[PDB]
């Protein structure tokens, strides 16, 4: 219900400009719980991530060096 | 067998190009490195015949020189395509910007007679010029990774906008921790100095993978950088310290002067 | 009213975002700036209220300085914010990337109390890295307009590799014709020779616009570039004409030496 | 042949087909053989010709290197 949200919303520029007038009014009518919605609304992240069962899941995003050849 | 390197660009599901979203729906696999896992999520819908790159970074505090990490992704992506699959390999961003593994996979692949390629995706440094409303044609840009500046010689031109990638990482020589320390990201802070005085703003920079969530956008004097919270995905953009002064010599050679300038 | 920019990249159709087209697809109005008439087909299937901003730029040999271009094409821009218009501008590649018009409207929309972003796109540059296997990365990477490269005092550090943009109108003081002259190359290129000799070898980029055709990846010695075909689209890649050196005194003050280097 | 180029740079089957063999998908599309020897040359000029756009002008050039 989280992840389902997200994908339609980053996807959707109708969804995305609905969003953008009232976030809190487009997250109750996509099924956002109360402590989601405070997530959101704190840019709490690992929050979100703790809320969707994911982040336990390791990301590391450094896919270069400067150490050279 | 046949590699395809996308990007997936850094906000969740949007900012995939429509042919890189067309090529991880027709691939037999898919290597993904993604920032969450919503965008795991995201990816294994569209096609579910994933395998994680994210395995081969250092589990549970190993030591492990991310070079072998790094040979370890091309490795497993190569043994897809020498089987005989229609590879794609699915990595946040621009697959081939601060991003050695699909050039090196594109290389090996060609060098074994296999078909490779790689389609342009959005950047990090494409989401700042946006979020920061900031053209690099403006008074030009420069990009270093921030350990390469410290180990080898680079000369940063002050009037234009300069990026340091991998700020979190600066000056960690082993190639081994995921994090620099404060007393690194000071010597960078002397080593600026010779272009940037100390009171000089610079920005700390992460594009929002998310599409509730805003984008770090951190301004702070260069003095205070070795005491800021930062994150492997963070960027230090320091802005000109010097405006565009006229080039009388070309001007001269050119029969002009400022005056004649549309 | 509202405005959002979006960029449309350089390949026809498929190199939009998938959240870029869905913007064009809703939009009351879109305002085009596209490479050619099979992009701007597209664009009208894909929503039938269009304003082409070519017309803004000189007609039929009219004398008329690109600054007037630029603020016509904002004002057009922001005429339809004004009425009320949901307006999307729809440029090429990123349209915030050696763009001014996508900036300067989202300035003034947002003074005038207008909802006004700018979502990024792949540009020609985004298309260089994947065309040629290089990652801005590996040595690191300077941008300049041609232009403000010599008008203005800008240094390159010759380890990187350089981009000279908008090449075809280096020295062009008027911003009124369309191409420089091949005595304003030569003069670009004797500047050029205080970091590059004259054998040094450059590449004259041009992405593709069609998914039929190539990009254009000429390879020729600086001297040389004088007499070359150059179009509007084209940029100067100026790879680096000497390796990284060892940085001696940083590597002290981190206590370490190359052999420490992972 | 716009609505060719318009599939054919969006869909990723369709890519992998055309350029496992150029001239069938090209035929198979219904392009002329004038139209298939100028994607064969590179002769984007002549394309557009064949597309008839009544020279459509297009500079793209939308920023100057003379500041302010």
């Amino acid at each position: 219900g989280l992840s389902d949200f997200f994908t339609q919303l980053g996807q959707d520029a109708q969804l995305m400009e609905d969003y953008k007038q009232n976030p809190e009014a487009v997250m109750r009518a996509h099924g956002l719980t109360d402590e989601q919605i405070n997530a959101v609304m704190t840019g709490d992240m690992e929050k979100l991530k703790t809320l969707s069962g994911d982040s336990s899941y390791q990301s590391y995003l450094v896919i270069s060096h400067g150490n050279g050849d | 067998g046949s590699l395809v390197c996308v990007g997936t660009g850094l906000q969740l599901a949007g900012q995939i190009s429509v042919l890189s979203r067309s090529y991880i729906e027709h691939a037999d696999i898919v290597f993904s490195l993604l920032p969450d896992g919503f965008s795991q999520r995201w990816l294994t819908k569209l096609n579910p015949n994933v395998i994680n790159l994210q395995q081969f970074f250092a589990q549970n505090g190993e030591v492990k020189n991310r070079r072998d990490t790094y040979e370890q992704m091309v490795n497993a992506i190569l043994d897809a395509v020498r089987a005989g699959k229609k590879t794609v390999c699915a990595l946040y961003g621009h697959p081939g910007v601060f991003a050695c593994v699909s050039h090196m996979a594109i290389t090996r692949a060609k060098a074994e007679g296999f078909s490779a390629k790689m389609e342009p995706g959005i950047s990090a440094e494409a989401c700042l010029w946006a979020d920061l409303g900031i053209d690099p044609g403006n008074s030009g840009h420069q990009s270093f990774e921030a350990s390469q500046f410290m180990f080898f010689n680079h000369v940063p031109d002050p009037t234009t906008h300069l990026l340091l990638w991998q700020i979190a990482i600066a000056g960690e020589h082993t190639l081994t921790q995921f994090h620099t320390s404060s007393d690194r990201l000071q010597i960078l802070v002397e080593q600026l100095n010779q272009w940037y005085p100390l009171d000089h703003e610079v920005v700390i920079y992460e594009a929002a993978n998310l599409p509730i969530q805003a984008p770090r956008i951190e301004r702070l004097p260069l003095a205070n950088l070795p005491q800021a919270h930062l994150m492997p995905i963070s960027t230090l953009l320091i802005p000109p310290a010097k405006k565009l002064e006229y080039n009388y010599a070309i001007l001269a050679k050119l029969g002009i002067g400022p005056e004649d300038l549309g």
